[PDB]
Parts: structure tokens; C-alpha cells; sequence
């Protein structure tokens, strides 16, 4: 939801961009109006996409940390079924003796 | 077998914790509650900052909708509603008409508050919403006033512009389109009146007609309101709009206009009609597929019920007392064509696909639905069936959603006789019981606070005779129809229940609205499977004491010289059907979780302690 | 605390975004606005709300991590004990002999 | 309530809670509020604009009031808006406190 | 009963100034005795 949500924003800074290209004064001063806005806008959007592939790169680390971690319990729990068959075949031969 | 326990039993298979459909303040509260370790405290502090978003939730208020189909009962209504703070953030929701079976909706219906995320800054709440190409825009006006407010280099700027924007398949909104418009709105606004802004979705030709108009008291269809046009092609490339097609526009939908006091809701724009078919219908016979089509339909009203169909048919065989057309209604029999009859020009053989183009059709029917079938026969067994739906565009008062907001605060949206209640006023009742405990507010003291009762109005408990397969006749029900509300003085379909045993009464909200009442006042007779009542007093009528400010019920008794809200007329009978019918005496209607919040209502008080 | 009190600023940014469009200046220069500034403080409130679920995924991951931790003792736990008796049982026969 | 004879006991006094929305008064004209058991809080701002010359002199002065209301997870509400300049310059074209 | 902590201020019957008792066909029996006036003084009323 993070990754997804973070992407959402470079629509409105370029639409704050755009909104802040026309001339904000009027009258004997003619207009002010910052111009490079829209470059401003480029460039942050460039770095919260930057953040949102990072922290999708998070995510899929944590998936395959999951996924290695249920490996593990596999090979413990296919150790200790062979244990206690072992077990259970020397409880047979401790009877026989 | 799990399918069919989770069918007979679902008590096994809920958890509390994910639920289809949970809200978004559910979700953030289940963010802040999942750790390994929680304290009464942790826990407290998560409620309370999930019942500041419930508050943030409960307090919207509606400021306009866009039905989306052209009749009322058959389309779904967006409405959109703001938050109380200074950056006005804006919400939309979706409500369906199929749900409502009669007049009234169920929560199943309403559909969950969704914030918009494109900030916007209306000027005097001009901002409608519109289905278009089944997706939803936005379109609101801003201002920008630079005023000197001096004498020396007296400047005056200011600027309308009007503003446009989309959603998005994943939930996202579309930039803003900007649209100079303020030449348009101060033509408008020189002529000193308020400006109203109609916004819909024509389907024939297939762009958003937007037309600002000044605000008149009455609109009345031969003195037009001062207008400025405009229309918005598929593209967000701008159209301009004559005067002409902006008359027949206006006189399309002058009904659908909000006027000075009463603020109304814009339905799909239709001129007439709208004819609703598909062009080529394929079969595929395993001789050959023969693909028979409609080419160029086209439809002129010549008056108000009435219609002249023009359209050229044609059949497509590809690899005499053969193929045939016809045109039908559901029985009558309009156009039958032939194919060595009135087919100008046969193919040859030599064409692989086989071309007829039959000749133009033309019809006149009236009536405003007009399900026509088209039929290509082919026998020695293959018929391609094409259906037509022709659909008049009602303009009755009854065919347009208003919606008000009275001044205690609640905002109910009135179809015809019916209402239903958007907002609530729980949030201004919240803070006095949550300030004190947590305890207080899961109480049942309050779930059990009364809610302001939409409108004027009145109710009225009607006790029912017993079933006894005559005075009822066979089917077992009643219809509590109604009469006198509009100028419309005739019965309406106003309730219906199941006619049941010894016992049973019903309580019925009944609106008032002073531009209401024509007759007599509201008059409410019973139906049956049998002769029905309301024949010269047999009903209950209803009428506003002015003098008093209170309802009075006139056929009480057998009354001689009683006072109607027309006069005094001589002689009024009892009501007959009913058994008691009396007027209820300010009820409560408490808080209604069947209604529009109940998603909010029944996540506070359940789905959360869960 | 940090996933609660990140996304309580941008009713603040909205705010300061709708403080500074009214216009700063007055007389022979009419007005200056930055009109942007509601686009500017929706992507931020964007940004801030996507670091805020950011931060909850790093909570959640931390309790599981504790929990996992705890389950890993229980089944150290669950072995020690068995060892253990089986050590007496060891005593008991080699008493026996 | 805990004040059993004029005097409170310690028992009494809350913590100081910071509110958290900036509040810039002219002349301390600010009083709390409760209003259906909730706090609410009143103050005025003034934005005094003075050309100070004789040429083109431009004295423009807005009085406005706000209002902001906590909720129940502490955090504050924006300021509400209202023009209240026609009223106090009434007052003070009359000069007095 | 409109009484003070010992005082009876206004006492009121069904039979006795009540306008348009109901009748036994209605499920709830609305009375509405009449419009009940008092003069009191004091600062604390509490009244019962």
C-alpha cells in the first residue's frame, strides 16, 4: 500500500506546476511567476519514484525472507520426522533384546 | 460441503478482523492495533483516533449528485459532500436505484464515501459531477479576484475558469483541465443574478454539455433564463456551442434546472428519445455466417408520445422466397420486407459476401417505450433477431432528484413522495458521551438518540382488519396508495405490505412541503386483491392546519361542516379500509441502521469491539 | 508513536496551503499567490501518509520478529526438557547396572 | 469539584497540554471556549498593511477571528475564517480598548 | 404530579382537565392533560 500510495503524487505536484506558471501579480507590476516550476516538479517526482521503488524492493525482500524462513522449518521438521522414526525402530529392537 | 456450510452456517467462517467491504478508518485501525503486545492504553488511544476519523466521516454534508440513467428508478446516483474544514476536502459516494424495491433503499445500496484527492477550491459551490463514457468527472468553476480597491490605478481582475477532472481505474484522479471561461461568466454576471451551472452527458452525440444559466425563481419554458453555452468534446479539447443548439438544449432540460430556494440533481441529458440497439449481429451457420445489421438509424419526435423511425437495413451473407426482414413490436407486426421485393440492386453471385440493402424503413409509433424487435429471416430455420429499445425521456417534476438541506442541520434527498436521509447529526452528540468514557459510547443510550425527522411532516399508524379471504379478495395484501401530493392529484403507489392475521398496523411518514396539498390535502386509501377503497371520502384525508401549525386528520368521524385547507366543505364521511388511523405525535426514528451510514454506524458499534 | 504522530501534519500543510493563496501584496501590484500551493501540500500530504504505512509495515515486522524469537525459544525450551529427562532415565538404568 | 473549602487540591490540576495550531493574536484577545463538551478556542488576528507616505497612502487593516475546536485524539482542527474587520474597525473608529 | 421537594404544586388527573381522552383503538393512549402553569421563586428549584 505504500509502494502503491508514494506514486500518487507526481500528478499533483505537476498540476501545482502548471498551476504556478501564469502571473500571480497584475496592475502597474506585470506578473511573477516562478518558471521553473515545472522542472522542480519533474525532479521531485523523479525522487518520490526513486523512494517508491526502493521501498518496493523492501517488500519483495521481506516476501523471500518469509519464504526462506518456511524452507528452514521444512528441513527441521523432515529431521526430527526421521528422528523419531529412528526412535521408534530402536524402541522395536530394545524390545526384541 | 464448505460452500454449502458457509450458506447454512456463515458463523463459522466470519472472523473479526477482515471482512469484504471493511472501511478504510477499519484498516488504519488495524494498522495501529497489530503488535505483539497491547495496553488498555494502547488500545484506547488507537479508538480514539479511530472515532476522530469517524467524527472526520460523520460530518459531510452533500453538495450535488448526477443520476446517471434518465429515468429516476433505474440508474445509480453519485453524490459528493464536503468536510467541515477551511481547505474544504470533498468525498463522493455511489447509490443504486435497482436496490430499492419500493421508493425506499436498502444499506446495501449505499455504497462507502471515497475522497477525491485533487484539491479543489469551488466558487460558491458550482461543482457538479458527471457520468461520462461510464466514468466519473468533475467539473467546478474558481475564481481569482485581484481587486486594488482604490482610485489611483483602480485595477479590477478577476478571472473564472473552469476546472475538469477524471478518476482513474486505480482510484486516482486526473489533473485538472483548465478552461478560461470568465468572458462567459461575467456576460452572466453584468446581468446581476446568481449563477446556476448545469452539467450532464449526452449519449447521441457523444460529448458533456455544460451551460451556465442565471437563477430565476421559476423557469417557465418560454421565458429562458440568460445562458452561456459550451461543450466538451471526448477529447478534453474544448467545443463551442451556437445559440440555437444551446436554446433546444435548454429547452431539453429546463425541468432539471436548480432554481433560487431548491437545489436539484442533473440527470443523463436526452432531447427525446434514446435508442438503445447494436448494428451487426452475428450468427455463423455452418454453411455460411450471415451477419444482418442496421446501418443509419435516425429518429425525429413530431410531437410529445409519437416518433419516426428511419433506418436501412441489410444482410451480409458470406461463405427471392429466401431472406426476409421484419420489424416487429412485442405483437404488432410493423415492417415486413422481402428479399425479391423492394431490394434495389440484388448481389451477385460472383460477391462473396452477399450485400442486400434492403431499402429505408420507415415507421411511426407512439408510446414511450418502444422495445421493437428487428428480425431476418432466412427458413428453407435461421432467424437473426435485433432488438430496439426506444426510450422516452419523461419530463415530469416526479423524473428529477431533489435534494434539501433543512436548518437543524440534517440533508434529506426527496423523489417524489419519498425521502431519504444523507447526513446525520450523531457527530454533535459524540463528543459529550466520549469525552466522558469509552464505555458511553458503545452504550445503547447511544444507539438510542433521536434524529430530526426530514422535513415538515407528520405520521400516521394505520391498524388493519383481519384476512378473511373477502373485503380483501385472494392474494393477500395491501397497497397503501396515496393522492393529492402534487399537481398530480391522483393514487400513487405509495406503500405496500403483506395483508397478515387479527392484527397489524403500519406507521407512515407523510412530507409537507406548502407548495403541496392540492385537494382537500394528502388523502391515503388502502388497496386489495379486491375492490379497493378511496371513493368519496372512503379514504384519509390529510390536511395542514396553517392557523394551529399542526396536521389535522378530517376524516375522523362522520363530520358535517368540517374544514378542509381549501374551506369548510358540508358533508365528510369516515375513512374506511383502515381500522384506527391517527396521527403519531412527533415520533423519534432514532438512527436508522438500515440507512445511508449504516456501513459506519454498524463498524462503530460492532465490527470494531470485535 | 512515530506511524501516529507523521500523519498529523497534513491538515497543517493544507492549511498553510490555503493561508497562502489569498494575495500577499496590495496597492499598484494587485496580488501575488502562489496557486499551486493545494496541489503542493496534497502531494506531500501523499508523501507523508505513504513514510507513515511505511513505518507501520516496519512495526508489524518488528513484533513478528519478536514473536518468531519467542516460538524458537519454546522449541529450545521443548528440547532441554526432554533432554533432561532423558538424562535421569540414564541414571535410573545406570543405577540399576 | 476537589476544592473541598475554597482551596483545590493537587488532585485537581491537569497536566499543561500544548496545543498544536500556530495562533498569532493581536493584543491577546483570546478566551477558550466550551461548547458541547468540547473545547473550543477563539482568537483574533489583525494584518495591518501601512504604505506610510502621502503618495498613493494605503492603509489597509484586516481584523479576522478564528476558530479551532480539539478532538478526542488531542489533535486540533483548522482554523476557521471569519471576516470580522467591519465590526472592530466600528469599534475602534471609537478609540478604546 | 407536579411536585416541589415537600410542596404539591400542580396536581392532575386523566378524568379532570384532560382534552380529547383517548380511545382504546389506539396501541399508544397519548393523553395530554393541559398546558401546566406554576409560579416559583428561589435560585435552586428542583422540582419533581
Amino acid at each position: 500500500s505504500s509502494s502503491v500510495l508514494s506514486t500518487s503524487g507526481t500528478a499533483l505536484h505537476m498540476a501545482a506546476a502548471a498551476a504556478d506558471l501564469v502571473p500571480n501579480i497584475y496592475g502597474f507590476a506585470v506578473g511573477g511567476s516562478r518558471f521553473g516550476a515545472l522542472f522542480n516538479a519533474s525532479a521531485i517526482g523523479i525522487e518520490i519514484s526513486a523512494s517508491a521503488t526502493r521501498i518496493a524492493a523492501d517488500k519483495i525482500s521481506q516476501s523471500e525472507i518469509y519464504r526462506r524462513r518456511r524452507q528452514e522449518w521444512e528441513i527441521q521438521r523432515n529431521n526430527a520426522e526421521a528422528e523419531i522414526k529412528q526412535i521408534d525402530a530402536q524402541l522395536a529392537t530394545l524390545a526384541v533384546r | 460441503a464448505g460452500v454449502s456450510e458457509l450458506a447454512y452456517y456463515p458463523e463459522n467462517y466470519i472472523d473479526p478482523t477482515i471482512r469484504i467491504g471493511q472501511t478504510g478508518m477499519m484498516n488504519n485501525l488495524l494498522q495501529q492495533l497489530s503488535q505483539s503486545q497491547l495496553n488498555i492504553d494502547t488500545v484506547e488511544d488507537s479508538f480514539k483516533n479511530y472515532l476522530t476519523a469517524f467524527e472526520d466521516v460523520a460530518n459531510l454534508q452533500v453538495i450535488s449528485g448526477y443520476h446517471d440513467s434518465i429515468n429516476v428508478n433505474e440508474g445509480l446516483t453519485y453524490l459528493i459532500g464536503y468536510s467541515q474544514t477551511e481547505p474544504r476536502i470533498y468525498y463522493w459516494r455511489n447509490v443504486d436505484h435497482q436496490k430499492c424495491q419500493h421508493g425506499q433503499f436498502a444499506a446495501n445500496a449505499w455504497g462507502e464515501w471515497k475522497k477525491i484527492e485533487i484539491p479543489i477550491n469551488v466558487w460558491q459551490e458550482n461543482i457538479r459531477p458527471v457520468i461520462y463514457k461510464s466514468r466519473l468527472y468533475l467539473l467546478w468553476l474558481e475564481q481569482k479576484e485581484l481587486k486594488n480597491e482604490s482610485e489611483d490605478g483602480k485595477i479590477d481582475i478577476t478571472d473564472y475558469i473552469l476546472k475538469l477532472s477524471h478518476i482513474r481505474y486505480d482510484g486516482s484522479w486526473s489533473s485538472p483541465f483548465n478552461f478560461n471561461v470568465t468572458d462567459k461568466i461575467e456576460n452572466l454576471i453584468n446581468k446581476k443574478a446568481s449563477i446556476g451551472m448545469y452539467c450532464s452527458s449526452d449519449y447521441e452525440k457523444d460529448v458533456i454539455i455544460v451551460y451556465f444559466h442565471e437563477k430565476k425563481d421559476n423557469y417557465s419554458f418560454n421565458s429562458l433564463p440568460a445562458r452561456e453555452g459550451m461543450t466538451i468534446n471526448p477529447d478534453m479539447t474544448l467545443s463551442i456551442l451556437t445559440e440555437n443548439d444551446l436554446d433546444a438544449i435548454v429547452k431539453s432540460t429546463l425541468s432539471e434546472l436548480d432554481t433560487r430556494t431548491e437545489y436539484k440533481v442533473n440527470n443523463q441529458f436526452a432531447t427525446d428519445y434514446l435508442a438503445e440497439y447494436k448494428e451487426s449481429i452475428t450468427t455463423k451457420n455452418k454453411l455460411a455466417s450471415f451477419t444482418g445489421n442496421i446501418f443509419d438509424l435516425s429518429y425525429i419526435s413530431p410531437g410529445n408520445g409519437h416518433i419516426n423511425l428511419t433506418f436501412n437495413p441489410s444482410m451480409e451473407i458470406n461463405f427471392d422466397k429466401n431472406i426476409s426482414f421484419l420489424l416487429k413490436n412485442g405483437s404488432d407486426i410493423l415492417v415486413e420486407l422481402n428479399a425479391e421485393d423492394h431490394v434495389a440492386s440484388k448481389p451477385s453471385h460472383e460477391s462473396d459476401p452477399m450485400v442486400y440493402d434492403f431499402n429505408q424503413v420507415k415507421v411511426d409509433i407512439e408510446g414511450y417505450d418502444i422495445p421493437l424487435v428487428s428480425e431476418f429471416i432466412i427458413k428453407q430455420d435461421i432467424v437473426i433477431e435485433s432488438p430496439i429499445h426506444i426510450k422516452l425521456k419523461s419530463k415530469d417534476t416526479s423524473n428529477v432528484i431533489s435534494l434539501h438541506k433543512m436548518p437543524s442541520g440534517t440533508q434529506y434527498m426527496q423523489i417524489g413522495p419519498y425521502r431519504t436521509r444523507l447526513n446525520t447529526l450523531f457527530s454533535r452528540k459524540l463528543a459529550e458521551r466520549a469525552n466522558i468514557g469509552i464505555d458511553n459510547v458503545l452504550s445503547m443510550e447511544t444507539q438510542n438518540l433521536p434524529e430530526p425527522q426530514l422535513g415538515e411532516g407528520f405520521y400516521a399508524t394505520f391498524k388493519l382488519p383481519p384476512y378473511n379471504k373477502e373485503e380483501h379478495g385472494d392474494e393477500r395484501w395491501f397497497k397503501i396508495h396515496i393522492g393529492n401530493i402534487d399537481g398530480n392529484s391522483a393514487r400513487q403507489p405509495y406503500y405496500e405490505g403483506m395483508l397478515s392475521d387479527i392484527e397489524t398496523t403500519v406507521t407512515l411518514f407523510v412530507p409537507y412541503a406548502k407548495g403541496y396539498y392540492i385537494r382537500e390535502g394528502v388523502r391515503l386509501g388502502v388497496g386489495y386483491k379486491k375492490i379497493i377503497y378511496d371513493k368519496s371520502w372512503e379514504s384519509a384525508f390529510f390536511y395542514f392546519d396553517e392557523t394551529k401549525n399542526q396536521f389535522i386528520f378530517i376524516n375522523d368521524a362522520d363530520h358535517d361542516s368540517g374544514m378542509t385547507q381549501q374551506g369548510i366543505v358540508k358533508n365528510i364521511k369516515k375513512y374506511k379500509g383502515f381500522i384506527h388511523v391517527v396521527v403519531m405525535k412527533n415520533n423519534t426514528e432514532p438512527m436508522d441502521f438500515n440507512g445511508a451510514n449504516a456501513i459506519y454506524f454498524w463498524e462503530l458499534f460492532y465490527y470494531t469491539p470485535m
